[PDB]
């Protein structure tokens, strides 16, 4: 079944690509010219000579070929969808093809035959196989894909059944979608209104069967929303901690039995009943400020087991982008685990749960057991650079030089950057030396650090992650694996900034030195090549994960009155994945070498923002 | 497989080992055959003597051709020309009578006999040279005779050419072994190195990588590295490239470039031509593997090789003009490939979608400028991404034009004084005609390409004769230059 | 001084 | 290349021939080595016994692991279990003491020893099965045990 389905899918994709090529457009234009010339030759009484018969016959052959091609493409689409259904009805080892099945079904929703077959044979498919793509299904209730009411009703029924079977992984998504204007209500096109109404129908349908659970989850969500909307601008000068005012419902919200903590991932089973999950017990009475213009709020929640779990309620910010980033991070980790080449290398991506709650607010999981890179390296009091190289220039001196040179030209900037790097030697190589005295543990941690750096850099380059200064990277004190936490700007946004980001990822001298004597060559280069090969071998899955856009555009876009920049970013991501750029084919080795050269180039590092700490 | 009879199974195994470059392994395996099997059949005895003389196993002790050849080689090493000549005469008689006793009727059967007789004749020439003394002029005339005859064997099979090269290598090794320390030893060593490199290319063109590696090993055994790298390092890089070791070949060639450009000092025209060859090879390898963008590799290697060859062409030698022609052709082909790639990308549907998105951005920016609207983060982002898209499009168009100009100019340079590269006139004419709207290419064609010989356009004369229509409006300059070129061609070849 | 390049 | 010392050059050649599927060629090459070189170093003697038992060259005549394995195989072929069990016990003791005498500290070094011990244990199971008689049920349960353990060895290296 899988082999037949894969062959049918490949043939359908080949036909679709041929139909979307410029050659097909040229053939269609020639056919239209032939049609209009035949029409003129028929309206006007003209004798049938050799040329007229030849034109008519070649037109008939072209029409027959086009009709046969369309029918064959439809029969391949039907065969591929049917065989995906058959493979997934009673299969477990082939559960990774649900993304291809959903992509084929959603991209061809206009055909009633595939929708009817999906609602007839695929209606009995287990609901636990759509959880990774649950957000993608939840973003398809818009009416822009007018393929009849049958597709909408079958999609709604499937979503309702999935939510009933696994409410933990669905209620937060539906309420977040339905709470787009909740911040404004507590303190918008036709597509948004229709999606909101569909989400409200889903919520009321679920609450018909689980009223207590639904009302408790929405009460917790509203408490988080009001906490995020709370104005803490008067507490910007306090760092020890500020007591939450009693008027907030979060303080009085305690003892939840049917509510599971969102910031902790839940190991989903094949049974629809959950009775061994950590619930919400109480909330702490103090919260801390993490700094910044937006003033994020850090809160601690006590679970059923009594273990405190730190949470970050990032208000006045759009965390939907971070949710997409975490979903693609999990997809990359799963694909790396699936491939036998990377499974042996144990290539993994450190991920933290992000649970959006509204368009302008949300919550995310706090990372524990990690220390900032900048705090470890360039600390004023006990920094690594100060401790190991007192004679070298201090961080304050480097900052002063960078401040004084930003008003100079390219030559002065390059000269001062080269002088700073001359009088500032890397010190990051001593992290594992001073934290792992046992040589075996020291090398194991160093190897894990190098593999994490390579995988994170490759994925960051693919996703266009640009905000990568010292405070956005966290290193674990036990596993020595870098964790990306900020994710605030990505998708090639650094170029929009006044100081363009000339590097794809952070590969500074400290990072290179900490990888060992071999440097970038060796483990880093081989891991980057393996990650690039894995990403290039699953472009359909990566695009499917990223294609959640164009249906529910996030905030900061489509303002000031098929999204423009969402299609631009999809085009750029596809170009990066295919390695085509402006028509030039690049192998995985060549792309890795080019990325390394760009990242380590002092010319590119000189023009970067002084606060990015390129020398560090 | 053990079902094959041992009469031909052992012969096939030995032949496979010989063609796989394994010599010591074959010698030990044959010693094990001698240990386990006492009597020797004629076939395996002949293979024993063939491996004995090929591997220079002088310890091992009618007669077959290989036995006679080994006996003659031993007699030459023992300065016994009486038995050397008697053995060669007996081998010639045996080969002639064996060849003529059969029914013949097949030309392909004559090739092994002709190759064996050629090897015997070459050994006779070596014996005549080594009869009393060796001089530089005699060694030079022997080598040039060998090279000329090997040129006559370009179309011959590698199976019929390998014994000749192996015998030549053995002869040169014997000469090196029995040469007194003088200036003649250096000449013989240089001749041996040249023979080994020609054997390296000869085996490389026949999809063989073991014998070329053995030749490079012998080169490293005799010759030694110094500040100035010789021409055999480039052949070693080519061998490693043929062995699918692209990283090692590139590293070796880059090290050669780093040594040459740092310690060239115009010491030798041979070093100049091998520097140009190394730069051309590196540029071609970078272009094919695509580890770097064409922008830097083109400037670093192609134009560098072109200017190096063109700055010291005061001798006008054949060994310099052919290298300059090859450098011109490689640069022209790379420029043509890049131009075709850019044109195909511009004609793709993705480019059309990008253009449509750019047009939408342009019209939305125009609306945002006509209507007084404050500049928020969205307006700034849209304006900046539009500026970047416009800059990228302008850079792509300029780069495409510079590749078109480079390709046409290098085609002109290659065809001005070239004969072996006359098949690229079709590509030159296709590029010129398809881009007749550009006045720069037309002016360069009428300035530098006006002196191109008129006999190279005859196959495409009809194509030129069909281009006087005005549908390709590219100015009157293109029509006048096309008419003048056609008139000159017709005057030169009216028929 | 802030580390990130705010807006 | 001939600059490599013959102590490890011959071992590398033999290993390459073993991994290239050449058995009779390796046997003849090793016979030529025996002819040209009289004395045998421990490494090449161990490779000789490894190729002897792997190629079933029963004609060829402390002891290394491969020598003990070949002796046990010959004893099993001769219906002699006393020396077969003594040889396997000696091989197990030698492998354990050799493994534990070094500094260890590396997991990858344990894999060759675990593989050799597993081979010894499998030979012990075969000897127990072939002690008095063979039955279809015993052969089936031996094969299914082997298949189940090979399933447990899916992630292991092909060298091991
Ligand atoms: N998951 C996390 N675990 C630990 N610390 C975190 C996490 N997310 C953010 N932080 C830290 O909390 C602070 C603010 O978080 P961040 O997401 O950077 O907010 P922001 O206001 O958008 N700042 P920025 O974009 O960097 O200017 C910083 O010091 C971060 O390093
Ligand atoms: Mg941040």
């Amino acid at each position: 079944f899988l082999s037949l389905a894969r062959f049918s899918d490949t043939q359908y994709q080949r036909i679709e690509n041929y139909m979307k090529s410029s050659e097909f457009e040229n053939k269609q234009a020639l056919l239209k010219r032939a049609k209009e010339e035949v029409g003129l030759l028929r309206e006007h009484k003209i004798q049938t000579n050799r040329y007229t018969v030849k034109v008519q016959r070649e037109l008939e052959l072209d029409e027959l070929a086009l009709r046969a091609l369309k029918e064959d493409r439809k029969r391949f689409l039907c065969k591929a969808v049917e065989n995906y259904i058959n493979c997934l009805l009673s299969g477990e080892e082939h559960d990774m093809w649900v993304f291809r099945l959903c992509s084929l079904w959603l991209e061809n929703s206009g055909v009633s035959e595939v929708n009817g077959m999906m609602k007839r044979d695929g209606m009995k498919i287990p609901t636990y196989k759509f959880l990774p793509l649950m957000y993608q299904l939840a973003a398809r209730m818009g009416t822009k894909m007018m393929g009849g009411l049958g597709f909408h009703e079958v999609l709604n029924n499937l979503i309702s059944r999935i939510s009933m079977d696994h409410p933990h992984h669905t209620l937060f998504i539906i309420l977040a979608l339905a709470n787009a204007n909740r911040d404004e209500f507590l303190t918008s096109s036709q597509l948004d209104e229709d999606r909101t109404e569909a989400a409200n129908r889903i919520i009321c349908t679920i609450r018909s069967r689980r009223p207590q659970m639904v009302r408790s989850v929405e009460a917790l969500c509203d408490a988080y929303i009001i906490l995020a909307n709370l104005d803490a601008t008067q507490w910007k000068t306090q760092r020890k901690g500020i007591n939450i005012p009693a008027d907030q419902p979060i303080t009085k919200l305690k003892n939840l039995e049917d509510v599971v903590v969102p910031t902790m991932e839940i190991k989903v089973d094949h049974t629809g009943e959950y009775g061994n999950l950590v619930t919400i017990q109480s909330f702490k009475a103090e919260f801390r400020l993490a700094g910044g213009v937006n003033l994020p709020k850090i809160i601690d929640c006590v679970g059923s087991d009594g273990k405190e779990r730190r949470q970050l309620v990032k208000g006045r910010d759009d965390l939907r982008q971070d949710a997409v980033m975490q979903q693609v991070f999990q997809m990359c980790n799963t694909l790396l685990q699936r491939n036998t080449e990377t499974r042996k290398r144990k290539l993994t991506i450190c991920t933290y749960k992000v649970v959006p709650l509204s368009q302008r607010s949300g919550v995310l999981e706090w990372c524990t057991g990690t220390v900032p890179i900048g705090e470890f390296l360039v600390n004023n009091e006990d920094g690594a650079h100060k401790r190991y190289r007192p004679n070298d220039f201090s961080a304050f001196q480097c900052q002063k030089k960078m401040m004084e040179v930003q008003k100079k030209s390219f030559e002065e900037k390059y000269e001062v950057f080269m002088d700073v790097c001359q009088n500032f030697q890397p010190v990051f190589r001593y992290f594992c030396m001073e934290k792992f005295l046992d040589p075996a543990i020291w090398f194991e941690k160093r190897l894990a650090y190098t593999r994490s750096v390579a995988t994170s850099s490759i994925v960051g380059y693919i996703l266009g992650l640009g905000d990568r200064h010292v405070q956005n990277i966290l290193i674990n004190e036990q596993s020595a694996e870098l964790v990306h936490i900020d994710l605030g700007v990505a998708f090639e946004q650094g170029k929009i900034l006044p100081t363009p980001e000339t590097v794809p990822f952070r590969l500074t001298r400290d990072i290179v030195d900490g990888m060992g004597i071999t440097g970038v060559e060796g483990v880093f280069r081989r891991c980057c090549e393996k990650t690039m090969e894995v990403m290039r071998n699953s472009q359909e899955t990566l695009l499917t994960i990223v294609e959640v856009l164009l249906y529910d555009p996030l905030f900061d876009w489509t303002m000031n009155p098929f999204n423009k920049v969402a299609e631009r970013v999809l085009m750029r991501l596809q170009e990066k994945l295919k390695g085509v750029e402006e028509g030039t084919v690049l192998s995985v080795g060549g792309q890795v070498n080019l990325l390394i050269q760009q990242a380590i180039d002092p010319k590119n590092l000189s023009r970067l923002f002084p606060g990015w700490k390129a020398w560090v | 497989e053990t079902a094959i009879p041992s009469s031909t199974r052992q012969a096939g195994i030995i032949q496979a080992l010989q063609n796989l470059g394994l010599c010591h392994i074959l010698s030990v395996y044959l010693k094990g055959l001698d240990y386990e099997n006492k009597d020797w059949c004629p076939e395996l005895e002949e293979l024993h003597y063939q491996a004995a003389w090929r591997n220079m196993q002088w310890d091992h002790c009618g007669t077959s051709y290989h036995e006679s050849l080994y006996n003659a080689l031993q007699s030459l090493r023992d300065r016994e020309f009486s038995t050397f000549y008697e053995s060669l005469k007996y081998a010639r008689v045996k080969e002639v009578e064996e060849m003529c006793k059969r029914s013949l009727e097949s030309v392909y059967s004559l090739y092994p006999t002709l190759s064996r007789l050629q090897a015997i004749g070459e050994l006779e020439s070596i014996g005549e040279l080594f009869s009393r003394s060796v001089t530089h002029r005699q060694l030079s005339e022997v080598y040039i005779k060998w090279q000329k005859h090997s040129q006559l064997l370009k179309d011959s099979d590698f199976s019929f050419q390998e014994p000749i090269m192996a015998l030549r290598t053995v002869i040169l090794e014997i000469l090196m072994e029995k040469e007194m320390d003088n200036s003649q030893r250096e000449c013989i060593k240089d001749i041996l190195t040249k023979h080994l490199v020609e054997l390296s290319i000869l085996a490389r063109t026949f999809k063989n990588t073991q014998l070329p590696e053995r030749a490079i090993f012998q080169i490293k055994q005799y010759n030694s590295v110094s500040c100035g790298v010789s021409e055999w390092q480039l052949e070693e890089a080519q061998v490693f490239w043929a062995k699918k070791e692209q990283s090692l070949a590139l590293s070796i060639l880059k090290q050669m470039i780093k040594k040459l450009d740092a310690s060239c000092a115009a010491n030798n025209p041979s070093l100049k031509l091998t520097y140009t060859e190394c730069l051309r090879v590196c540029g071609n390898w970078l272009a094919e593997t695509c580890l770097e963008n064409p922008a830097v590799i083109m400037q670093t290697y192609l134009e560098k090789a072109v200017e190096v060859a063109g700055n010291y062409d005061g001798e006008s030698s054949d060994e310099l003009r052919n290298g300059k022609m090859k450098a011109f052709l490689s640069l022209a082909r790379f420029s043509d490939t890049q131009y075709q790639r850019i044109e195909n990308y511009m004609k793709s549907s993705e480019f059309e979608n990008k253009q449509a998105l750019l047009k939408r951005a342009k019209e939305e920016v125009g609306l945002l400028r006509e209507h007084k609207i404050q500049t928020n983060r969205y307006t700034v982002k849209v304006q900046r991404e539009l500026e970047l898209d416009e800059l990228a499009l302008r850079a792509l168009k300029e780069d495409r034009k510079r590749f078109l100009c480079k390709a046409v100019e290098n085609y002109i340079n290659c065809l001005l004084s070239g004969e072996e590269h006359d098949m690229w006139v079709f590509r030159l004419c296709s590029l010129w005609l398809e881009n007749s709207g550009v006045s720069e290419v037309n002016g360069m064609m009428k300035r530098d390409g006006m002196k191109i010989p008129t006999y190279k356009f005859l196959p495409l004369m009809y194509q030129l004769a069909a281009r006087m229509g005005t549908k390709m409006m590219g100015g009157l300059g293109f029509h006048e230059v096309l008419n003048n070129l056609i008139s000159r061609i017709s005057m030169d070849h009216p028929h | 001084p802030p580390l990130s390049q705010e807006t």
